């Protein structure tokens, strides 16, 4: 059983910079990764630091996909005149690293919608694995722009246009702002000047914490096949809030008596989740945890109970079973220069809500202001689009956020 | 200065933080002793019938 | 001569078997009365692992007592279920029972008279529920004259693992009243629960809980691997015990139970086994038999004991609690008693009641089915496979009919 | 920003405020009523006795 | 044969009880691992009044004990002879009461004494044919008091005619622990008159002084007070375990020494009670035995006796005696002493001999007397509670947590007419 994971961009290969070294360091259990990637971007410099850097000859040479020249944060450029001329090459390179495979469990897909080649060429080269597979899964761990942290100026344009193919391609996202990952560190890792290289080292930490279910033996294993019933319950649903406990720093760490108990409650309060929104004004449709290390599943199955029994936080009408539980024996992995201090036991949860309607919602008016005006629009038009798929993405939003109202109540 | 007021008063009105599920976990708690009490009953009632 | 073959199917089913096996292996061996019967399991163990995921084989090899199967016996597929039932019972099943029944039936076929088969499985998983499900429905059909014996663990909101149990338990059960001859039925809830209260343990992993029903196991096949004052085999205890042909998920309890620390200070007599027996916080299910009657009860005893105590104390247990039980079956109880105990004890005894308050399960699931069959939760996972609409509906129906019936008798 | 914050808290307080269970309270009630006809049912028992 | 189930509530209950057991098992030979070692063939046959073979010469007491706080029941296991309760039978809260009884009697009771009753009715049908039951308590503490008390109205409703023994010590005003003695006092006997079958009322008062004159002890802990009081508890039930020229089992002594239903509160004694530099100076004779018996300073309560006049008496002997001795000392100390006597009742003596002495002496006695110069200390509390409850003080907790006043009207009340018709059958 192996499952290959697929990076683009400027964000995507420097979390996968970061993700690879964590799999690389943890490690017939390997079979699973060893590596099954590949890098690839238009702008040839952050791929080219790793053909120099340390991982010189960990990577195979082709693996390490690169163009000539940038999309510069337009869709429309990375995904109908410059994307045509390299997406051919990487996925007809990925259809012979699955004919090495046998029993391919998924892809796992690492983009930033923000900017042009996270975004558009994500999105086509979506479009072409779900035509020519189908079935396999694809999990696409995404990162959304904040709502008042930001870098780009045309990032609405670009989430709106990217999403109105997230929705129907891939089949489990996770949202992951930048603001959100920017007050954990600063609230419980308490580093007050971060960098990007930080925030990739504890995004590392929640995928390893989901596949290694798959890796190695637990009480209670959970393939990649299980969220995918378990905590959708709607085939156009699937946008995960993150969460993860304890993240927590080196001293701290030892003063504290981590269990499972207030960990379960801690990766419940929304002073801990991965993404910039209030599930306070929410109702949770369902919960997945993924436990690691130094788990019985008594403790595990009565905090469950408590989170119940507890009124601050509500479930919708329709799940009594609302959970569903994981435990895994190895405990999790450091690195060196890493800032997370080693603990017996770890989690992760995996959420479904409505509180996310209110980010499409908050995204919708700046895209509404800047759209009205004609603001950009020239910049992708020229590119090869037209004020059809503008106007059609924006009511695609609309759609869904009236979904979200209609199931939540 | 009006939801500050309200939210004191709404403060007040809970009877404190952990109230609910005291309430709740001794109402639970009354149901279990009279199902013990009700078989105790039954037993004598039973014997006695014998 | 009597036979008994086995079925371990999901990662609940292997690891319950392997526990299992253990003891029986234990069990079976300085006497020569153990080398006299142990054809009713052996030939290496009468054993058929079944599963979809490699782990659980490879977790089963590599425990001890994990060299002693016989590695054509394990049965076994590649892909995987999801805890989908439709996967379990339509798609990934379709193409791994047709092995299954090849080795069940070269299993069955090395002895010369089967008594029954014996399946260890549950009902909130896919692979382990839904491939068990119609792995019992092709033996139906095959070999219909023989007995059938299903543990099977059922999920309670307490206990609640994944978000489609109620989906899975409901289909599941579905099959169950028209397959299996009788059940046992189970759980994790008062399991915990006994672990907590009598055993009085800190840490109940699976393996307690596992060794737990695993004594139940071995205690309804002594009366075959062993002589008694009075014999009772499976067939015997079936047709004592259920009154209507659908009336046939019991409920268990073992004694006796008592904590490493209280072990020394308790006496060991056939009152004393008879309290812990009756109680009603001692059923290895969450349903207070005090919530309704009972329509018949068995007991299974096993060491050098008088058979008058036995009888009188029956009758005791029936006099005093006498509205608790059935009004038009006086004596409720069939009870037998074998001569040899289990290993570390002097006198052991198992409990099963067929009761009517096992209703409130299946209430108590239904309300969760509906909630989530309203509007339609999960059911595409479900209905894409090759499931329709009206295979829920069947399923609600029986569940409705069936609390009827305990209804109506009780 | 901070009315926001306020508003929230309040929506929080009016959620845990204890209320009523209906369909424990009636249990209870029915309990205390089964309990109450046992007991007139035992003493024309012990009168029969003697 | 006849069986008796042990129940001790609250600290001091449970100290008392852990040296009762202690005593008890070294008279029948059981070691702290709870195995038979004795050699007579006497102590062997009558165990099951006390214990239960489990498995291989495994002996447990039939006892229960019942508390409030975990300090008490840490203290019994640590301590020898520690091992040999059930744990089972260690029925145990968590909050406590402090010294509050309507929080032993309503507020925490209500949680725990349904527990508490299970494993006393378990140990109730575990034996064949009960004698009844035997609770020590306090009457000054709150978990002793209130718990018990309710411990004891809801035992006599289940099993009425059954015996039931209490012993209890009381408070008095020159040994004052607790400020609100008084309002427990007056409230817990307002229950026993109506509840016990009979109590042995018990002081600390007269604990110390025997320990100070009789003992001529140096630093008396609560060790050897509790082991003076398990002495006399072991000299009641004697006459079940050991076979003599006059039994008298607990049935027979309470029916032949409460001429009235209401009057049942005794005053107690022992003999002999020696100090080291005298022990080899006496002899052992029944007279010697009956003057030590019949001292005022000797008795086990601080109510003299001489203040008023016997209604009743018994004696219970252990040891090699002949019975013509027993009965013309009782006929002598009657006689002389003559106005001491109730008149209307003629022979206010009964008296009971045992063949069996307890372990390292040669003869020893134990005197139950019901007097009735017991209502001083009914007095010597009502007035204590009448000086409190007139200005209510210290009643916040106990009107906030659910008494009213009549309550403690009524408690008053029946205070008033016990005192009043002690005063008539005098
Ligand atoms: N978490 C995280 N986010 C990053 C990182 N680098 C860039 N981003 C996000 O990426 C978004 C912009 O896209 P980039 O990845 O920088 O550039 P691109 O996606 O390759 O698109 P082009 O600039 O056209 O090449 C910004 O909003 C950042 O939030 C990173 O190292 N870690
Ligand atoms: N007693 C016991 N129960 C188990 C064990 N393993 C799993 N379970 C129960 O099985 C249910 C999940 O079964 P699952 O693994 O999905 O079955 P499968 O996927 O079909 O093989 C949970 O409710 C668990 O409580 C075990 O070792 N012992
Ligand atoms: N004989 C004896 N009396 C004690 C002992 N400990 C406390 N007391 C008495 O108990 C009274 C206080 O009661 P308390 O121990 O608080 O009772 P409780 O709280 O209900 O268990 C005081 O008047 C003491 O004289 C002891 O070890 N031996
Ligand atoms: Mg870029």
């Amino acid at each position: 059983r192996e499952v290959i994971s697929i990076h683009i961009g400027q964000a995507g290969i420097q979390v996968g910079n970061a993700c690879w070294e964590l799999y690389c360091l943890e490690h017939d259990a390997f079979n699973t990764f060893f590596p099954r990637c590949i890098f690839l971007d238009l702008e040839p410099t952050v791929v080219d630091e790793v053909r120099t850097g340390t991982y010189r000859q960990l990577f195979h040479p082709e693996q390490l996909i690169s163009g000539k020249e940038d999309a510069a944060n337009n869709f429309a450029r990375g995904h109908y005149t410059i994307g045509k001329e390299i997406v051919d090459l990487a996925l007809d390179r990925i259809r012979k690293l699955a004919d090495n495979c046998t029993g391919l469990q998924g892809f796992l897909v690492f983009n930033a919608v923000g900017g042009g080649t996270g975004s558009g060429l994500g999105s086509l080269l979506l479009e072409r694995l779900s035509v020519d597979y189908g079935k396999k899964s694809k999990l696409g761990f995404t990162v959304y722009p904040s709502p008042q942290v930001s870098t780009a100026v045309v990032e609405p344009y670009n989430s709106v246009l990217s999403t109105h193919s997230l929705l129907e391609h891939t089949d489990v996202a996770v949202m992951l702002d930048n603001e959100a990952i920017y007050d954990i560190c600063r609230r419980s890792l308490d580093i007050e000047r971060p960098t990007y290289t930080n925030l990739n080292r504890l995004i590392a930490q929640v995928i390893s914490s989901l596949t290694a279910s798959l890796r190695f033996d637990g009480a209670l294993n959970v393939d990649i096949t299980e969220f995918q019933t378990n905590l959708v319950p709607y085939p156009r649903i699937h946008f995960m809030l993150s969460s993860y406990a304890p993240i927590i720093s080196a001293e701290k760490a030892y003063h504290e008596q981590l269990s499972v108990a207030e960990i379960t409650n801690a990766a419940f309060e929304p002073a801990s989740m991965m993404v910039k929104c209030d599930p306070r004004h929410g109702k949770y449709m369902a919960c997945c945890l993924m436990y690691r290390g130094d788990v019985v599943p008594k403790d595990v199955n009565a905090s469950v109970a408590t989170i119940k029994t507890k009124r601050t936080i509500q479930f919708v009408d329709w799940c009594p079973t609302g959970f569903k539980c994981g435990i895994n024996y190895q405990p999790p992995t450091v690195v060196p220069g890493g800032d997370l201090a080693k603990v017996q036991r770890a989690v992760c949860m995996i959420s479904n809500s409505t509180a996310i309607g209110e980010i499409f919602s908050r995204l919708d008016h700046k895209f509404d202001l800047m759209y009205a005006k004609r603001a950009f629009v020239h910049w992708y038009v020229g590119e090869g689009m037209e004020e059809g798929e503008f106007s059609e993405a924006r009511e695609d939003l609309a759609a869904l956020e009236k979904d979200f109202e209609e199931v939540g109540a | 200065s009006e939801m500050g007021s309200t939210l004191t008063t709404t403060r007040n009105n809970m009877g404190g933080i952990f109230s609910a599920k005291e309430q709740s976990t001794a109402v639970q708690k009354r149901i279990k002793l009279l199902e013990n009490r009700l078989e105790k009953a039954y037993v004598k009632y039973n014997q006695s019938i014998t | 001569m009597r036979e008994i073959v086995h079925i371990q199917g999901g990662q609940c089913g292997n690891q319950i078997g392997a526990k299992f096996w253990e003891v029986v292996s234990d069990e079976h061996g300085d006497s020569d009365l153990q080398l006299e019967r142990i054809n009713v399991y052996f030939n290496v163990p009468r054993a058929i692992l079944m599963d979809l995921e490699p782990g659980t084989m490879d977790s089963v090899r590599s425990g001890p007592y994990g060299q002693i199967f016989r590695p054509d016996n394990f049965v076994f597929g590649q892909t995987g279920a999801g805890n989908n039932w439709a996967k379990g019972h339509y798609t990934e099943g379709a193409e791994l029972i047709d092995s299954v029944l090849d080795v069940v039936r070269k299993e069955a076929e090395s002895c010369d008279c089967l008594q029954g088969f014996q399946v260890c499985h549950s009902l909130g998983g896919g692979t382990g529920s839904g491939m068990g499900t119609l792995l019992i429905s092709k033996i139906r059909e095959e070999y219909p004259d023989r007995m059938m014996l299903t543990f099977s663990v059922v999920p309670s909101p307490k206990v609640s693992d994944t978000v489609v149990e109620p989906y899975n338990a409901t289909l599941s059960v579905h099959q169950l009243v028209e397959n299996a001859d009788e059940c046992m039925v189970l759980d994790n809830e008062a399991l915990y629960d006994i672990c907590f209260r009598t055993l009085k343990l800190t840490t109940p992993t699976f393996g307690d809980l596992n060794h737990l029903i695993s004594a139940v196991m071995s205690g309804i096949t002594c009366c075959l691997r062993f002589p008694g004052q009075l014999n009772a085999d499976l067939r015997k205890l079936a047709v004592n015990l259920i009154p209507f042909p659908r009336l046939h998920f019991f409920m268990v309890g073992f004694t006796p139970l008592t904590s490493r620390g209280s072990q020394q200070y308790r006496a060991l007599t056939v009152p004393e086994l008879t309290q812990q027996m009756w109680d009603a916080k001692n059923m290895m299910c969450a349903a207070d038999p005090r919530h309704g009657r009972y329509l018949t009860a068995s007991a299974l005893f096993r060491g050098r004991m008088s058979t008058k105590e036995v009888d009188e104390q029956m009758l005791n247990v029936q006099n005093k609690n006498s509205s608790y039980f059935v009004e038009w079956i006086p004596n409720n109880v069939k009870s037998s008693v074998c001569d040899i105990p289990p290993k570390g004890l002097k006198m052991s005894a198992t409990f099963i009641g067929n009761s009517t308050a096992i209703q409130e399960m299946f209430k108590r699931v239904s309300e969760q089915f509906t909630a989530m069959f309203r509007r339609k939760a999960f059911l595409h996972w479900y209905t894409g496979e090759g499931m329709d609409e009206m295979e829920f509906t069947e399923a609600e129906s029986n569940m409705n009919d069936l609390v009827s019936e305990y209804q109506q008798y009780q | 920003n901070v009315l926001n914050k306020q508003r929230d808290d309040t929506t929080d307080a009016s959620r845990l405020t204890p209320g009523e269970l209906s369909e424990e309270q009636a249990y209870i009630q029915q309990l205390q009523d089964e309990m109450k006809q046992i007991d007139e049912e035992l003493v024309e028992a012990e009168a029969k006795n003697r």
